[PDB]
């Protein structure tokens, strides 16, 4: 198997600059008959992956002159001039000379913008919820960068802890902020038997969390 | 426009064998390799095999020989593979890609991928929960979807017209089952007097919900 080792695994980029993709491997794409058979291929989060570069420098039709491939026989380069937030996703190598065709392992490429705070929602359980016999406080925290938050519940201004599930967003394709959410379940027998609901996020942008709270009544 | 249409997703149990379609259009079929890429849940992908439709020859990653077997129906212009003895670690996305031919050189075309999972739980469709507030100028509203089995979900806003602003999150699974939430800002003046609904699809139990966004009382 050639193997292909893509450096780095993660590239943080400004908006505008140029990034670069190396991209090694175990033994020579040049193939038996001359040619190079050495892809670029970009995977858009929820997206099939799609083909970006060919035979090392050729791009595909309809992608942008931004993207541009080199390098030979065991060495190879992707170079993205003038970044663009859409422009974020996964960036793979690939060998189809000698079976089996390999990927090289992802290229992650995220983006660096100004700071931004979270904007913190607290939902009370809907009635239609109630009336199954369950009860989801959800609280979102939208738009902030960067990565790093934390959410602390409070029933009844007591952290909770257990019955808490998280989930975190993939970078934003247009404003490139992260977002996050997360819901605290319970039995409407559990959920009436308290009073006070509060969601509160420390962020690195604040010093005070960003609390938001609702009464059950 | 060339085209290339996957089956829809599946579950299967343990120890099963599925047979995955892709359909082709706007080009030749029978004179350009088809290949497959499978991608697990997390990230990576591997390349499984092709086949050339014309005369149905192939070659395999010998890794995917044992589980993987690739056929052709010429007549229909669609190629198949089959997953064989299913374990939970084959639970993976499986792509269909069109390859090697005249002034391709590339996987230049691929399908929208079939999400493929195997476990013993069985379908279950989604409970969509409204989530409305207990003038900002901005509101942020929501849906919760939970309770549904297999992945995946996709949430969308008043039928597409809302894009920006729209966050749906990556589902979090807890005893056979998933849950997500999506959430959507917009001006103040257009809620609540204009109509604000999310729809969740759910293609593993051919079910769309559509729920409508209305204050509390």
């Amino acid at each position: 198997d050639v193997v292909m080792t893509q450096t780095p695994l993660s590239l943080p980029v400004s908006l505008g600059d140029q990034a670069s993709i190396s991209c090694r491997s175990s033994q020579t794409i040049v193939h038996s008959n001359g040619y190079t058979y050495l892809d670029w291929y970009l995977q858009k989060p929820g997206q099939s992956p799609k083909l970006l570069i060919y035979k090392v420098s050729n791009r595909f039709s309809g992608v942008p002159d931004r993207f541009s491939g080199s390098g030979s026989g065991t060495d190879f380069t992707l170079k993205i001039s003038r970044v663009e937030a859409e422009d974020l996703g996964v960036y793979y190598c690939f060998q189809g000379s000698h079976v089996p065709f390999t990927f090289g392992s992802g290229t992650k490429l995220e983006i660096k913008r100004a700071d931004a705070a979270p904007t913190v929602s607290i939902f009370p359980p809907s009635s239609e919820q109630l009336t199954s016999g369950g009860a989801s406080v959800v609280c979102f925290l939208n738009n902030f960068y960067p990565k790093d938050i934390n959410v602390k519940w409070k029933i009844d201004g007591s952290e909770r802890q257990n019955g808490v599930l998280n989930s975190w967003t993939d970078q934003d394709s247009k404003d490139s902020t992260y977002s996050m959410s997360s819901t605290l379940t319970l039995t409407k027998d559990e959920y009436e038997r308290h009073n006070s609901y509060t969601c509160e996020a420390t962020h690195k942008t604040s010093t005070s969390p960003i609390v938001k709270s609702f009464n059950r009544n | 426009a060339v085209q290339l249409e996957e089956s829809g997703p599946e579950l299967v149990k343990p120890g099963a064998l599925v047979k995955i379609s892709c359909k082709a259009s706007g080009y030749t079929f029978t004179t350009y390799d088809i290949n497959w890429v499978k991608q697990r849940p997390g990230q990576g992908l591997e390349w499984i095999g092709w086949i050339y439709p014309g005369d149905g020859s192939n070659k395999y990653n010998e890794k995917f020989k044992d589980k993987a077997t690739l056929t052709v129906d010429k007549s229909s212009s669609t190629a198949y593979m089959h997953l064989s003895s299913l374990t939970s670690e084959n639970s993976a996305v499986y792509f269909c890609a069109r390859g090697y031919g005249k002034n391709v050189y590339a996987m230049d075309y691929w399908g929208q991928g079939t999400s493929v999972t195997v476990s013993s739980a069985k379908t279950t469709p989604p409970s969509v929960y409204p989530l409305a507030p207990g003038t900002n100028s901005m509101v942020t509203l929501g849906c919760l979807v939970k309770g549904y089995f297999p992945e995946p979900v996709t949430v969308t806003w008043n039928s597409g017209s809302l894009s920006s602003g729209v966050h749906t999150f990556p589902a979090v699974l807890q005893s056979d089952l998933y849950t997500l939430s999506s959430s959507v800002t917009v001006p103040s003046s257009t809620w609540p007097s204009e109509t604000v609904t999310c729809n969740v699809a759910h293609p593993a139990s051919s079910t769309k919900v559509d729920k409508k966004i209305v204050p509390r009382d």
